[PDB]
């Protein structure tokens, strides 16, 4: 090859040292030079640089009025549940039921507990196979 | 860890006595067993079962 | 959500779900893009939605915050408004939900002990939820606050 | 830093030769005059809490305005006392420091160095903290080479502020 | 260091043809769009020292460990310096910005900041931080109209702030 | 670490904030810097209060003895026209 | 008795905030898998007794448990067991549609594993009748939704161990 | 269980509940 | 390091008046008592060589072994005539001559878009060997001002503070 | 670079703090040594050429193989090398005598120097016998009395003999 | 207790296949992380008092369990803290490197909201403690290494809640 | 107090309390009324015994207040005296239990892992005690002083 990196070839200072108080060279290279850096490529057509052109603003909360088969899905999901909900609803306001027991909780906390869901409650039948 | 309940004063006889190579491992267990660090913890709080 | 009580409802009845329970599952899934672009709307009003939903609850109801009304001060108004910010969050949860079931378990069963027993007019809230209501309607077109309308009104019926 | 010791070192190192008899000189005189400086820097320590509460209160009595105005450079809230009166304990806090040292090194490195671009920066004013050096080279109660050495030191960070 | 003009003529080079018709219609709503580049950047420099400032006194009320004693803020000097490299990033942050190419933030700004860094063991997520808050400091201030007329800017502050996030990448 | 700091005990050399180990020569890591306190006496527990290490009722001797004597049959080896090697 | 939407408005609920980008994500990925799920549970609803049949035929149909002595001998025993895996297989429907297997051990494996011990049921050939049947479901509602139906069925096959 | 020892009735202490305003 | 702490009015005062060329102010200013504190003093012999290579000679060290041929200038002579030395060399009177600051010679290649990583940038003023002993921290320990009771300054969540100031509305319109 | 002095100030910046009443009293006895301290380093500067040349020519008689040809002291430029090293190593040894600690040393003399030796082929552990020499030489002429008043300087030799140490082994 | 590679290695060892894409290609996402979590358990190795005294003053230390009749009061149950906070923060850092929570129920989780129900320590202030440990944590090692750590913090505030 | 750890010795060792231990109960319970004397002393005297205990620690011990100090400014100095009266409200313990177990497993135990983790001077802190001990001490006559300093300096022990 060559002589390692600064040592004038043929002024070595290891030539004929003994072995006694011999010492290893360190390995060192030509890396943490700066002259040895990779630059960019820039001659194949290519700048490792980044500017206009580059960035695009893309509207992500609005990318169109939604698909068709979410609205054309949807008009026909409330066509199915309007009768549910309007019969569910004044169920609830002449419901206007009578009071029991005392105020557990300042003015109300009487007998049933406000707005409960009854199908809990009523929906978990036990049940006996071979009922007897 | 002894640290946070200990004052600081109570088994420096134990490690300093171990440190030096005084006393073996053994020794040092039995010795630390046997402190009122020990008793202080695991014998007084619980019955002896 | 729909999903979860049309599961429940059959559950209970010892069988699987029928056409009439599995086409809405379906009608609702394909519903799930037009129902995210609604709460989605709804998300990021709520400093309209609320500040604006407790402009006519004041204008409407000047009691509760005179003094001696329940929401006087700068401390209760601003508590005042948090249940209106409360209840908002949760019409954005039943709009997803397709169903009232996350508003049924928040914020409305046994709503009247808590109001009754915090001295607060049940009455009053509910008028809250209502200008609450116009404001959301407001912000959005035809069917979709329609929907999304039907939810402030379950809550109105059911918090009195 | 800048020391009685480590001007002699580097006056010896700047040639590449040994200490001559030229930097056995400087260091002696150090230390006859140490023995004023280690009492003053212990007496300021002694008192620093009473001389740091009194030099804010002169500042704010001079300059009313920096109480009632608001904004973030001023002490018109109490995070901006607090930091105020942090403010104080760093310029007296060097000052033991230059003291125990011998010279003024500790504060050319850590406080004067970068000081007029942080008060252009904050919009802090260097008329505050002369105020509040004059009050400490009044107040700190010192008498004889006692005094000659605590002084020389305050009039060291009110000549670099002004 | 090259502009967007440059870098649609460097890469035509390495193909070695001459640009299209549809290149230089590209091109022409660039200059189109020059005035309104160019409020960009007199909006960010005429505000230099309001970007940098108040940006760093909301760092160290989120992070105040940097300026007790001992910390990495804390001196005169270590401070000057804090706020030195926040003028440098938004300085080179603003070349790119009328330049259009990220090209001139990245050979002399960016290049071995990194490594200079982990070298003096500043800790680079808080530079990090501290570049995404010149970053909304400085595209709340482009998307204010006072002394501009109305329109639509919105691609261009959408690419200001992608020069502020290549920076707070690139330094952790 | 930080007490003994603290208390002007010693300073322990710790760690820089990203964790690589401090030194004040380059070669090898927790070396420490020395001079004119760690060879000076009287103040080993120093501003711990009231510390009573060894005799603390009497200074010690001055013990300027300094003499080398013929150390016979424990005087080192070691090679000659050489110096030893270690690994 | 949470879906994938209740869990999801939950969590983000629970913390006090809005339904974020992270916590819409995953419901458009159950909305996603709408379709897929309720086409499975068509299917098992239309062959539910032919994979309890194909199930315990492949599984423990010749078994000794079937034998007297064995735990499925007589007849009422026998008769049991059908009406108990009609369970699993209706239940793991549910948390296929669900899309959580909340219902599960609410309505199933809470004092499952502590039932059937108290009768003396065999654990083991429990979760290979289990095992089997999903090796079936597999069968109808294809690959994918098999893997989704197959997701619940050992779910409870690891809790009733 | 010692001279200083925790029970939690007098415990008189927003901590266990966080109303950070005491 | 460009600071008023730093700055040279008297090297300046002897420039603007034609008195000392600009190879002599290149000179006072690696003398200068501001890069022997903050720069000569956080390096080592070697790494030091490196930094007046870079910045006075306007190119990098050419291996490891001009590092330490060039450290026993300052070991056995001091920093003055190191900087006599560097300022004499035929490579500095060719480039800069006594007349021009120096610069970065030939960083970057004529069509290409990156350069060579500026000096300013490759060599900071210590570096890992001198680093640790005097590196910063991070949070060390001072007793700060507490911040008094801290939540509270961003209050958590539910909570009614964040609709302060919206009441306020409220009233009239 | 910092003396006895500046360390404890050093220590105390990064906590912050202002310097313990104790802290305060060691440093007046460091100023009560003084003198004697003086006296140490003006005995090993009078003589500083007679402790390297006494040093050297007792380091080859006893490693022959450093002045073969072919040893690292083979030339008259090696060997003229040899013996500026021994004269720096003791330079800044009387520094940090004078100082107090051990700082101007491993910054300026001991940082570096290990890797230095082995980019050269220099044998550090013959260095290290070189520095070894020289320690007896300062330490037998530290506690000489000749023109000094009787006393004990023990104390003060036995951190002499502690930086000797330390450059003997970070050589190596 | 297993990492990210034993993790992987189970669950392609659990169906007796081999390594296939799918397994290596979470493999090579590990492997690139790597060189982030031994940097950001780095400087929490070095920060480690640091941390824990910046995130007790900014959660709990001006309350009133820091005071008399808090859960905090005395020098033991103070002393208590910081070694427990201790804990959190060096087996979140486990986690860290391992890229596997496994280690924190294994090890920390499992019986420890059943102790502190029995010494009565609050599980509200425990939980403001570690996340004012997540913020701070955030601080040192920078945003995605605090993504990191932070997402075993929170994992511990979970279960332990 | 002696009376619990005179048990707890005896309970360990399988046996019942010996003369040794029964005539020192004897003899503690006949001390009783000496020892709520002497506490009588400190409870009263904790506005002079805490401030001119202050007063010393500032005078000998002025980095701890300085700026950089751990007790500077008006808010850690409050703080800082604040510690002082907890330790003499414990040596008001130790008395009248007759023993350092109240002051040790309160203000003792694990002492050092507290303050090191508050950034505070372990040995300011027991300056501070030091400088309460004289003024207590000052406080009454020679046969209490034996005892009222007796249990400082055990504190002053423990806490280095
Ligand atoms: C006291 C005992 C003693 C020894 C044995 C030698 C050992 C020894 N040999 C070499 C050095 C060498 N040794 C060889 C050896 C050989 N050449 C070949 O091609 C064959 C493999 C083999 C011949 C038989 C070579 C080529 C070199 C030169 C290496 C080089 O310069 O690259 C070196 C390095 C220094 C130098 O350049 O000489 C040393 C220490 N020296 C001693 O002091
Ligand atoms: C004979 C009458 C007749 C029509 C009017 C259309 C009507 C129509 N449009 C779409 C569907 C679509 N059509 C478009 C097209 C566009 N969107 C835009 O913004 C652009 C203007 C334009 C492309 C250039 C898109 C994007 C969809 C998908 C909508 C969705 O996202 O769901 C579909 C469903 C799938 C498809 O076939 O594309 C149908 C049937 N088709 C017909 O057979
Ligand atoms: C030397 C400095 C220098 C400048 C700053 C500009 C200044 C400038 N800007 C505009 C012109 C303009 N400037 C803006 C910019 C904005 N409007 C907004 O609402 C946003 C806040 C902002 C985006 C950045 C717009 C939108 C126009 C065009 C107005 C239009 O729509 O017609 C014009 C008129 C020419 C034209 O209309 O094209 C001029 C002279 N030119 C210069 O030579
Ligand atoms: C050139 C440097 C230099 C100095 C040191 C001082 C010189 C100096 N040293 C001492 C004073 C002294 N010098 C020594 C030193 C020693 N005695 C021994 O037997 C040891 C061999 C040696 C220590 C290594 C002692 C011990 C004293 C004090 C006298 C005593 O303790 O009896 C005094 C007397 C002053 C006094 O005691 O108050 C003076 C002027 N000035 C200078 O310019
Ligand atoms: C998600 C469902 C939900 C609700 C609704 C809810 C109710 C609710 N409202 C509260 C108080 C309160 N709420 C209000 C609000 C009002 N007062 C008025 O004047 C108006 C009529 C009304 C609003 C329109 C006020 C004033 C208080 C405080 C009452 C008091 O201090 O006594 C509180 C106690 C305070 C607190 O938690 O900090 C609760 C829990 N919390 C919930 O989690
Ligand atoms: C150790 C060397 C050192 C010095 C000298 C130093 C000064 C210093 N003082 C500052 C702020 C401050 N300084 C003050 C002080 C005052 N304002 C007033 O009204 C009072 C009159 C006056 C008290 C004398 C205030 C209120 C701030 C906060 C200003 C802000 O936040 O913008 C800041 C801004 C960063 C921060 O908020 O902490 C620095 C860097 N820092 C250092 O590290
Ligand atoms: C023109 C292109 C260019 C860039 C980008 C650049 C960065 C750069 N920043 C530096 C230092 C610095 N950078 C900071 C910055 C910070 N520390 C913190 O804690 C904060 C998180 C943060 C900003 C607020 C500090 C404090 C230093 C001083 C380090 C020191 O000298 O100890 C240094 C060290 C060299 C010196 O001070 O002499 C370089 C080279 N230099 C350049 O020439
Ligand atoms: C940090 C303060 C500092 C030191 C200590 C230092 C040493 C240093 N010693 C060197 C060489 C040397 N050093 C030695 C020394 C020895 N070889 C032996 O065999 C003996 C064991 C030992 C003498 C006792 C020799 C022989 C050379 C010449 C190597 C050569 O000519 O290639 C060189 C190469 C430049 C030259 O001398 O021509 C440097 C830079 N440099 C510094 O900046
Ligand atoms: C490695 C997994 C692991 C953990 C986490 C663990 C915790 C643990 N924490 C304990 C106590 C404790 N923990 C605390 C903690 C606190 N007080 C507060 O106010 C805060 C909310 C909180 C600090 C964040 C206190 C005060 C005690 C002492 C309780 C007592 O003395 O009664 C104890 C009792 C024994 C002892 O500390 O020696 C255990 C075993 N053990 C483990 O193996
Ligand atoms: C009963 C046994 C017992 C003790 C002793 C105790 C100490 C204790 N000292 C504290 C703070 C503190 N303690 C000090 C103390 C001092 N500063 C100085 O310069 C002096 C050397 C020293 C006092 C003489 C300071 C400055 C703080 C506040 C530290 C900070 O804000 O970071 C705190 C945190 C705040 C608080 O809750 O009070 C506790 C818990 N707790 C206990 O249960």
């Amino acid at each position: 090859q060559l002589a390692p990196p600064g040592i004038p070839p043929g002024e070595d200072a290891r030539n004929n040292q003994s072995l006694r108080q011999y010492v290893a060279r360190p390995v060192e290279t030509y890396q943490k030079r700066s002259f040895a850096t990779p630059l960019p490529l820039t001659w194949t057509g290519e700048t490792e640089t980044v500017g206009a052109f580059d960035v695009v603003v893309p509207p992500q909360e609005k990318d169109l009025p939604v698909s068709g088969e979410a609205t054309s899905a949807f008009v026909k999901y409330s066509d199915m549940v309007r009768a549910e909900r309007k019969a569910a609803l004044q169920a609830l306001l002449s419901a206007s039921a009578a009071g029991e027991g005392r105020p557990t909780c300042g003015a109300e906390g009487r007998k049933f507990v406000s707005n409960a869901n009854p199908v809990l409650v009523n929906g978990v039948k036990c049940v006996e196979y071979w009922r007897k | 860890d002894i640290s946070t309940f200990v004052i600081g004063n109570e088994i420096e006889n134990i490690k300093i006595q171990f440190i030096k190579g005084q006393i073996s491992v053994k020794e040092m267990i039995n010795a630390l067993g046997k402190s009122s660090v020990y008793l202080k913890e695991f014998y007084n709080p619980y019955p002896n079962i | 959500s729909i999903v979860t009580k049309s599961i429940v409802n059959a559950d209970a009845e010892a069988r699987y779900l029928s056409p009439g329970e599995l086409d809405r599952i379906k009608s609702f899934v394909l519903s799930g893009q037009r129902r995210l672009r609604i709460a989605q709307t709804l998300t990021e009003n709520r400093e309209r939605i609320v500040k604006q939903g407790g402009q006519q609850l004041f204008q409407r109801r000047p009691d509760v915050v005179s003094p001696g009304g329940n929401a006087y001060g700068e401390e209760m108004t601003a508590t005042c408004l948090r249940d209106l910010d409360y209840y908002l969050r949760l019409v954005t949860y039943g709009i997803i939900a397709g169903d009232v079931t996350p508003i049924e378990e928040i914020g409305l069963v046994g709503v009247k002990e808590m109001y009754s027993a915090l001295g607060t007019p049940i009455s009053g809230v509910a008028e809250g939820i209502r200008c609450m209501k116009d404001v959301a309607c407001s912000l959005l077109s035809g069917e979709d606050a329609a929907e999304v309308g039907f939810y402030f009104d379950y809550t109105l019926a059911a918090m009195q | 830093m800048k020391t009685p010791i480590t001007e002699a070192i580097a006056t010896a190192d700047n040639q590449g030769r040994f200490l001559s008899n030229t930097e056995l000189q400087a260091v002696n005189g150090r230390y006859q005059r140490a023995t004023a400086s280690l009492t003053a820097a212990k007496a300021l320590t002694g008192s620093a809490q009473r001389l740091i509460t009194g030099a804010a209160q002169a500042v704010y009595n001079k300059f009313p305005y920096t109480t009632q105005m608001p904004g973030p450079a001023y002490a018109s809230s109490a995070i901006g006392k607090a930091k105020c009166a942090r403010d104080i304990g760093y310029y007296l806090r060097m000052v033991t420091y230059c003291l125990v040292v011998g010279g003024t090194g500790p504060m050319d490195e850590y406080l004067v160095a970068g000081l007029e671009e942080i008060n252009r920066s904050f919009d802090l004013s260097p008329s505050w903290y002369i105020e509040a050096l004059q009050y400490i080279k009044n107040s700190h109660g010192l008498s004889g080479q006692v005094a000659n050495e605590a002084n020389a030191y305050i009039d060291y960070a009110i000549n670099t502020l002004s | 260091m090259l502009d967007a003009f440059a870098k649609v003529v460097a890469q035509a080079d390495a193909r070695g043809e001459f640009l299209s018709n549809t290149q230089i219609d590209a091109l022409s709503k660039m200059v189109k769009e020059g005035n309104q580049r160019l409020d960009i950047v007199n909006k960010v420099t005429s505000n230099a020292s309001a970007i940098v400032t108040n940006s760093a006194r909301a760092l160290f009320a989120e992070q105040p460990q940097l300026i007790q004693p001992g910390g990495n803020a804390y001196t005169s000097r270590r401070m000057a310096a804090c706020l030195r490299d926040m003028e440098i990033v938004l300085r080179y942050v603003s070349y790119a910005m009328i330049a259009g190419d990220s090209s001139v933030l990245d050979d002399r700004c960016l290049n071995g900041l990194r490594e200079t860094y982990q070298a003096l063991g500043t800790p680079g997520s808080s530079v990090a931080v501290a570049i995404q808050k010149m970053k909304d400091a400085s595209v709340a201030l482009a998307n204010d109209t006072t002394g501009t007329p109305i329109g639509d800017c919105s691609s261009l502050v959408a690419e200001l702030a992608g020069y502020f996030d290549r920076a707070a990448v690139s330094v952790v | 670490a930080n007490v003994a700091g603290q208390e002007k005990i010693a300073t322990i050399s710790g760690y820089t904030w990203d964790g690589q180990p401090q030194t004040e020569i380059p070669g090898k890591p927790f070396v420490k810097s020395i001079g004119a306190m760690d060879y000076m006496d009287g103040v080993e527990g120093g501003d711990v209060v009231a510390a009573k290490v060894g005799a603390f009722w009497k200074p010690k001797a001055p013990k300027e003895v300094p003499y080398k004597r013929p150390m016979g049959a424990n005087t080192p080896e070691l090679p000659y026209n050489t110096v030893p090697r270690l690994v | 008795m949470q879906d994938a939407i209740t869990s999801v408005i939950n969590a983000a609920d629970v913390q006090g905030k809005y339904l974020d980008a992270n916590s819409v994500e995953k419901l458009r990925g159950y909305f996603q898998t709408g379709e897929l799920r309720v086409r499975a549970a068509a299917t098992i609803a239309a062959n539910a007794a032919t994979i309890i049949k194909e199930a315990v035929a492949k599984s423990l149909l010749y078994s000794d448990i079937t034998r007297p002595g064995g735990n499925m001998y007589t007849t009422r025993r026998y008769a049991a067991c059908i009406r108990d895996l009609d369970y699993y297989l209706r239940y793991a429907t549910y948390g296929m549609l669900a899309g959580d297997p909340s219902i599960l051990d609410e309505r199933v494996l809470n004092g499952l594993k502590e039932t059937y011990n108290s009768l003396g049921v065999p654990i083991g050939a429990t979760i290979q009748a289990i095992q089997a049947m999903k090796e079936v479901t597999g069968s109808l509602v294809g690959s994918d939704a098999g893997k989704e139906m197959g997701l619940y069925f050992d779910y409870i096959c690891s809790g009733l161990s | 269980s010692g001279y200083g020892d925790y029970s939690y009735s007098t415990d008189r202490t927003k901590g266990h509940v966080n109303q950070y305003y005491v | 390091q460009i600071l008023k702490s730093t700055k040279q009015p008297f090297l300046e005062s002897q420039l603007r008046f034609n008195q000392i060329s600009i190879k002599d102010f290149i000179k006072g200013l690696v003398l200068s008592a501001p890069f022997r504190d903050l720069n000569y003093n956080v390096n080592n012999n070697y790494r030091f060589v490196e930094i007046c290579v870079q910045r006075v000679l306007g190119r990098d060290i050419y291996n490891e072994r001009e590092k330490i041929a060039w450290s026993i200038i300052i070991a056995t002579q001091g920093l003055e005539g190191f900087i006599d030395t560097l300022l004499n060399t035929q490579e500095y009177l060719s480039n800069f001559g006594d007349s021009i600051v120096p610069f970065q010679r030939r960083r970057i290649i004529p069509q290409r878009s990156k350069g060579e990583m500026p000096f300013n940038l490759k060599t900071p003023r210590y570096g890992i060997e001198f680093r640790s002993k005097l590196a910063a921290t991070q949070f060390s320990w001072a007793s700060p001002i507490r911040r008094f009771r801290p939540q509270e300054q961003q209050p958590k969540a539910g909570d009614p503070a964040l609709f302060l100031n919206m009441v306020q509305e409220m009233g009239p319109g």
